[PDB]
């Protein structure tokens, strides 16, 4: 529950709400900047390093064969098992959506420098539509690892779009998609147990299930206190997907996930209502087939957090969460960044 | 009105219990006071203060909005 | 005006000036969204209503707490409605121009209209107090001007109306006013993309309008010349500030620009910029950062406005 203020270098005008933080072998990096890539960092990734509560952003060069990807403003985070990192879709800085897939990897690493390898893949079959705010995660069933996708928010189809409502968004179809990374395949699956959409939710991994809890549905302008547990197996034939509604779910959207200990994750932040903020923390203790959400003591927030309207952040991976508060008007430096420690 | 604005800045941090403060803490106090003033009474932060700012800041809603950021109640009643 | 009207009426006894509500009623004839117009073929993704007026420039952008925060105020007209009103404001002018060239009056040939697109941001605009988001103290304006109107007569093309003073304040008709910052790219694209969509739809269609008792059809060609160098670079590609690549019309680097500077050719366009951005994003030849930049010739972003490769004389004089 440690709350430490962090200072930032000469790149504070380069972090925007909706970023993503990736942890590679104990090193935390950055993605999803504000504005198009400059001449200082043509790639777009950064060396997210905090020492003595001071933040410095050094550029990180890609490999020779990597693809220079645009800054996704709201991607989907995945951590495949060789240790790679997968992002799907999101908003480009020009505010168009993408239906493309990228996989992060380290091509080569030397003294105090790192080179990435981002690959390009095309999905065939039931290709999901471009969207943002969704959640992706992978499961390990019967010795086979295969990722699952859930709906989010997307623009109106290319048939009902008008310029006067060009930027109006509608929640994606309740369909649940299965992603096979090693082959680039996807077969759609419609499940009657999921009737409404769900956006800005958190995804928790396990051996053969994903626990989606909380989230915002735009159609009814409500945040359900629901909790779905999706169990997927990998037989010889077509995969079988089962969704079961569980009791005890919480009603939070755009929360932050962290992995503090094995079989122990903590939820902090988010919004309960449009004008309300998540002031409490939920400790989710996983098990073989059991989930028990309990309320742990509220960390000591500051006045700036308790009185602000917005916060945003991503996952450090090492039991740390990096959340920021809008500093002030542009006219300190337009953003106040904090760090949070969970045991 | 400028003097009352400075009083509010030093009161939203309880300097009567912290006689020593750094520049960064006072800048944070400035930022949070400006943010809450905008949120509640719809006043923008300005570098040279006008008379309209004085007339609007000299209201009871001003001390209400400033005081709900002050953890103590003695400061609340004193400012009121 | 009300004070003037009241005092003139009180002194003279008669009603020389008209009342404010009469002026407001007479106002609607000129504002967009009063005349009936039909598109053939119908515009893609553009509604066919003929009663659209001052619509929000945010284009129905999300403003909830769970998504990207928006802190801008924008009001804009539909491009087609604005051009309909602009054409009807010069109805008698077009008739006079057609008469003066010894053509007919009820001729309904397809008019080839060229419209210059101008957009420039501003600074030092004070923010008001009052309800609204934390809107920054900068403004960006989008406006269009009507240079020339030509009708097809015989085998050649004849001219009708030419703007006598193109650089005047009496012909820069506003189209979209947003009080945001041109340095920001996300908000600029979010507010300005629908107008580009309408422009692209209008680029491949024809408009029918009851022009002075006889229906006549219009075709439109657009030129985005009214941009300064910084906005051109920030919109259609190349990096800001001063790079190794300089010109917006050719692939000349700074060193050979200093060397030769007499022999060149215009090469850049918008389709070429899009193709080069695709090359940059995909890297088909598996090249490192420096050689990939040399291959892509400086573009490292997705362009979204077709800007004509021209030069701005005012800023040219200022810089020179
Ligand atoms: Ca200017
Ligand atoms: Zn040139």
């Amino acid at each position: 529950m440690s709350l430490q203020m962090v200072t930032v270098g000469h790149n504070i005008a380069l972090i925007q709400p909706g970023f993503s933080l990736m942890n590679f072998d104990g090193q935390v990096f950055f993605f999803g900047q504000k504005g198009w890539p400059k001449r200082s960092c043509p790639t777009g990734v950064f060396h997210f390093d905090i020492k003595q509560n001071h933040l410095k952003l050094k550029p990180a060069i890609f490999s020779k064969d990597s693809c220079y990807l645009p800054p996704l403003r709201y991607p989907a985070t995945c951590s495949y098992k060789k240790h790679q990192y997968i992002i799907h879709g999101g908003k480009t800085p020009n505010n168009e959506l993408s239906d493309k897939i990228y996989i992060m990897s380290v091509a080569c690493k030397n003294n105090k420098k790192v080179t990435f390898r981002c690959t390009e893949k095309d999905l065939v079959g039931d290709v999901p539509e471009p969207r943002y705010g969704h959640s992706i995660d992978v499961v390990y069933s019967r010795g086979k690892s295969m990722g699952v996708l859930f709906g989010g928010r997307s623009y109106m189809p290319s048939t009902q779009r008008t310029t006067e409502k060009w930027n109006s968004v509608a929640d994606c179809l309740p369909h649940v998609f299965l992603i096979d990374f090693e082959f680039g395949c996807a077969t759609s699956y419609i499940l009657p147990e999921l009737q409404d959409g769900l956006s800005f939710h958190v995804s928790i991994a396990r051996n053969d299930t994903v626990y989606i809890l909380g989230g915002h549905s735009l159609a009814s302008n409500i945040r359900p206190a629901n909790l779905y547990r999706i169990r997927v197996d990998l037989p010889l034939g077509t995969p079988a997907v089962n969704c079961t509604v569980l009791p005890g779910g919480i009603s939070v959207s755009s929360a932050i996930l962290t992995q503090t200990n094995n079989d122990e994750f903590v939820i902090v932040g988010g919004y309960q209502l449009e004008n309300q903020k998540r002031m409490v923390c939920s400790l989710v203790s996983l098990g073989d087939n059991t989930i028990e959400i309990s309320e742990m003591e509220t960390p000591d927030w500051t006045s700036d957090i308790k009185h602000s309207k917005i916060w945003f952040g991503s996952n450090m991976g090492n039991g740390t969460i990096f959340l920021g508060i809008p500093g002030d008007n542009k006219q300190s430096e337009a953003f106040y960044f904090y760090t949070l420690r969970c045991s | 009105a400028a003097e009352f604005y400075k009083i509010f800045q030093l009161e939203i941090g309880e300097v009567y219990k912290h006689p020593n403060a750094s520049k960064e803490e006072r800048k944070r106090w400035q930022a949070t006071l400006d943010k809450h003033l905008r949120k509640r009474m719809n006043l923008k932060p300005i570098m040279r203060m006008n008379g309209n700012f004085a007339r609007k800041l000299m209201t009871q809603e001003t001390v209400d909005a400033v005081c709900e950021l002050i953890p103590s109640e003695e400061r609340h009643e004193a400012l009121r | 005006y009300h004070k003037m009207y009241r005092t003139v009426k009180a002194i003279t006894g008669r009603q020389i000036f008209q009342p404010l509500h009469a002026l407001r009623n007479a106002e609607k004839v000129l504002l967009p969204g009063y005349h009936p117009f039909e598109w053939q073929p119908p515009l893609k993704n553009v509604s066919s209503r003929t009663d659209v007026g001052i619509i929000d420039g945010l284009s129905g952008l999300a403003s909830s707490v769970d998504e990207y925060p928006v802190d801008t105020i924008a009001k804009r007209f539909r491009y087609d409605s604005a051009l309909v009103s602009a054409l009807m404001d010069m109805e008698e002018d077009i008739l006079e121009g057609m008469r003066s060239q010894d053509l007919d009056d009820y001729l309904n040939g397809p008019f080839t209209v060229v419209v210059k697109e101008s957009c420039d941001g501003m600074g030092d605009v004070s923010e008001k107090h009052g309800s609204g988001p934390a809107v920054p103290e900068k403004a960006v304006r989008f406006s269009f001007t009507v240079m020339r109107i030509t009708i097809e007569h015989g085998s050649q093309n004849v001219k009708v109306f030419e703007e006598p003073k193109p650089n005047s304040e009496l012909c820069c008709k506003p189209l979209c006013l947003m009080l945001a910052d041109e340095s920001d790219h996300e908000t600029l694209t979010a507010i300005l993309s629908p107008l580009i969509a309408e422009r692209e739809a209008m680029k491949s269609s024809e408009l029918t309008l009851e022009m002075g008792g006889i229906p006549r059809t219009f075709k439109f060609i657009f030129r985005g010349t009214g941009y300064d160098e910084k906005l051109v670079r920030e919109v259609e590609g190349l990096e800001a500030s001063g790079s190794v690549y300089i010109c917006t019309l050719c692939d000349t680097t700074r060193l050979e620009a200093s060397q030769n500077l007499v022999f060149h050719s215009i090469t850049r366009s918008h389709a070429e910029n899009l193709q080069r951005y695709e090359v940059w994003r995909s890297n088909p030849y598996h090249e490192s950062v420096e050689e990939l930049r040399d291959r892509v010739k400086g573009v490292s972003a997705k362009p979204f406005i077709e800007t004509v490769p021209s030069i701005d004389a005012l800023h040219c004089d200022i810089g020179n």
